[PDB]
RNA sequence: UCAAAGCUUAGAUACCCUGGA
DNA sequence: CTCCAGGGTATCTAAGCTTTGA
């Protein structure tokens, strides 16, 4: 009723780890083991550098992740050793298969990496090169290996040199390691979907998600992808693949909605009881007509526009300076909402995702960021009386899946981020045959 | 109490009434509205007509001002329509947004004359007439011969037929050349990224210097239509 | 591009309108 | 009935910075 606000306790958007362990800190992957795992067979391919670079690759990918003698910290747990000891994965790598790739002309990088890339022995192919080369070959490589089993994990010379600080040596490894155990086929964690109940309390924890994002460049041309997400506490099925503006034409939007419906149906075929559609731009008229045409009254839907560039700022309490707790939600319902007419804007929910947070002391200690929080605006359109608190909780948990940022310090929606990445990658794919269904791990 | 930077109305923005004038040149009509925003005429150019509200009770005075300003831009025009149009802000968000911003510009201009007496050339408030909305520039710096300024930007939104004005702290660069330097960016981050106490006090000062108490802001759009908006200060659920 | 955040810049897009072809 | 160029206001995507994650 009216405009109100609250703070969501951090221990309500928990994530699930091995043995069905619920906790609100993704880094507790070091204590509860990954929700899923696959044997990792690294192929560390290095590009022209210097002896220090190779020594640093050996230090990172062998001494830390393999050698149990090297007692690495691995926070939140007293266990020491490699990945096979801390997480419970079959990590495999030897410091003699690292390939000394060299290039001397344009396009040599991709061909050389393809020749040095192996399928049967290795499923993860780390690539080590200077920023000049990665910045301009990374998207091309990702597109080239799309669909295939060779998932690359790039690394820059600066990141390796950072390992000598002994401060970065204690923070860069773990986030990278999770990526490894996610790009070999594993699932570091999933998101507890019980919060979905607070959405409506008239549907089970299951549902459907879809975030349309736009990649600008495409040689001065707007493009986009779709992204999909679903959770049942046991399945994830995160598949993400696919225009004179930041909107989906009517035809393309109808095709996208039908394709998402068919995808979910191929999963379990229960005629999705709920369709949540994130988007990084306002609901265009074309998309509104498409939603009415395909969904109509058959499916309950919630179209959430996630406005990052917003002017709203939130301070308060006048005592802890003017810093604001991380999970703060300002809800404003809209009385002028959908008299069965076609005015679908239900409410507006301003959520702060970056602020004060209490992470475990590792021995809870209050922590803050540098600057002022930039909350997100959740412009919600719905065909039913959705609960703004449930929408905020769902969005928070959506920010958290993210097997690239194991922390609670980020705000972007993961589905939208990977949809934008897929849109950028679409540039350099010339075969739309197996594209219709690829995994996020390809463009993780 | 989780105070914010948003000033929201309390009731639904009552039905707006605007007077229209027929203009045959929209391009110069935009400059006309920009100019007349200072004299108390808050208008927007749509459908070949300048729709505006005013705070001037003298019809002859308003007619003379508009006629002069229109002649200065070589525009063939017509007579005032005296409640030409009725506008619900929700149905026409841009009409209300532009009229409201022009009224806010007028209020800020009026206050400038009295909130600049005890000020220096590096602290005099101004309105930047550039590609943006309302921008109160109030701090100047010449860092490494790069001219930069800290000010408060204003934006307006209409949600559920209620006005919401957001004032925030923004820094801008008016150097014609390219930065191409790292020290300048280091300094710009040093002074443009602050804890939420320099920002909160900056916002409080900005609002207080133009509306006395900063718990509320009153913006007059017409002799009888005033937007009386209050800062949220929401406690909890 | 190990990741993120909060800044500033450039351009572009959306909503309404105007002109021309 | 269809684009391109313009205007005002508000966002969005992409680049360059700094800091942060013990
Ligand atoms: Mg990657």
């Amino acid at each position: 009723m009216s405009e109100y606000a609250t703070i969501l306790p951090e221990n309500k958007i928990n994530v699930i780890f091995r043995s069905n362990n619920k906790y609100h800190v993704p880094e507790f992957i070091t204590v509860f083991k990954p929700y899923e795992g696959r044997d990792i067979n690294l192929q560390v391919l290095v590009v022209n550098g210097d002896n220090e670079i190779y020594d640093l690759t050996k230090l990172l990918f062998y001494e830390i992740y393999v050698k149990d003698d090297t007692k690495y910290p691995w926070p939140y747990t007293k266990t020491r050793g490699g990945i096979s000891r801390v997480f419970g994965i079959r990590y495999n790598f030897d410091p003699s298969t690292i390939s000394r790739i060299n290039i001397n002309s344009e396009n040599d990088f991709i061909s050389s990496i393809s020749n040095q890339l192996d399928m049967n022995r290795f499923n993860v192919a780390v690539i080590i090169a200077n920023r000049k080369l990665t910045k301009e070959f990374h998207d091309k490589t990702k597109a080239a290996l799309i669909g295939s089993r060779i998932r690359t994990q790039f690394v820059t010379f600066t990141t390796l040199k950072r390992l000598k600080n002994r401060k970065y040596k204690a923070t860069i490894p773990l986030p990278l390691a999770v990526q490894l155990i996610a790009k070999a086929g594993g699932t570091p964690w999933i998101v507890d979907s019980s919060i979905y109940n607070d959405l409506s309390k008239n549907v089970s924890s299951n549902g459907m998600l879809m975030g349309i994002a736009f990649a600008r460049t495409r040689k001065d041309k707007i493009t986009y992808s779709v992204g999909y997400f679903t959770t049942l506490n046991n399945y994830y099925q995160r598949f993400d693949v696919q225009t004179e503006g930041l909107y989906v034409p009517k035809e393309a939007m109808v095709k996208t909605l039908e394709s998402g419906i068919g995808w979910y149906k191929n999963i379990i075929g229960i005629t999705p009881p709920l369709l949540i559609i994130f988007k990084t731009s306002p609901m265009h008229k074309d998309e509104k007509e498409a939603i009415e045409a395909v969904l109509g009254k058959d499916i309950k839907w919630v179209f959430i526009h996630a406005q990052y560039n917003t002017p709203v700022r939130i301070f308060g309490n006048k005592e802890d300076d003017y810093k604001v707790n991380r999970g703060t939600v300002i809800i404003k319902k809209r009385k002028r909402w959908n008299p069965n007419n076609g005015d679908y804007l239900h409410s507006e929910i301003v959520i702060t995702a970056t602020g004060k947070y209490r992470k475990p002391s590792t021995k809870t200690e209050e922590r803050y960021i540098s600057g002022t929080p930039r909350p997100i605006t959740l412009n919600v359109y719905s065909s039913f009386d959705v609960n703004p608190i449930g929408v905020a909780e769902l969005t928070l948990s959506q920010i958290k899946a993210d097997w690239e940022h194991p922390d609670i310090r980020k705000r972007k929606i993961t589905v939208l981020k990977y949809a934008n990445r897929m849109a950028k990658i679409i540039q350099y794919i010339n075969n739309l045959s197996s594209v219709p269904s690829v995994d996020v791990r390809d463009v993780l | 109490v989780l105070e914010s930077n948003m000033f929201k109305t309390e009731q639904e923005l009552p039905e707006l009434i605007v007077n229209c004038i027929e203009i045959d040149n929209e391009k110069e009509a935009h400059k006309v509205v920009k100019e007349i925003s200072k004299y108390g005429i808050f208008g927007v150019v749509r459908e070949k007509k300048i729709f505006f509200t005013t705070v001037i009770e003298d019809d002859d005075f308003l007619k003379d001002r508009l006629t002069e300003v229109l002649k200065n831009y070589n525009i063939n025009f017509s007579d005032i329509k005296k409640n030409c149009k009725k506008i619900i802000p929700e149905d026409n968000k841009d009409y209300f947004s532009q009229i409201f911003l022009n009224a806010l510009r007028y209020v800020i201009y009026q206050k400038l004359e009295d909130i600049n007496k005890d000020k220096k050339e590096n602290e005099r408030w101004t309105i930047n007439e550039s590609e943006d909305g309302v921008y109160i520039c109030k701090e100047r710096y010449d860092i490494d011969n790069y001219k930069i300024c800290v000010g408060a930007k204003f934006t307006i939104k209409v949600f559920d037929n209620k006005a919401e004005l957001y004032v925030d702290r923004k820094l801008k660069l008016y150097d014609e050349d390219k930065k191409l330097t790292r020290k300048l960016r280091g300094k710009i981050n040093k002074m443009s990224v602050v804890e939420p106490k320099t920002r909160y006090e900056f916002i409080r000062e900005i609002i207080q210097e133009i509306s006395g108490n900063f718990d509320y802001i009153n913006i007059k759009l017409s002799k009888d239509y005033t937007v009386n908006m209050t800062r949220t200060k929401l406690n909890e659920k």
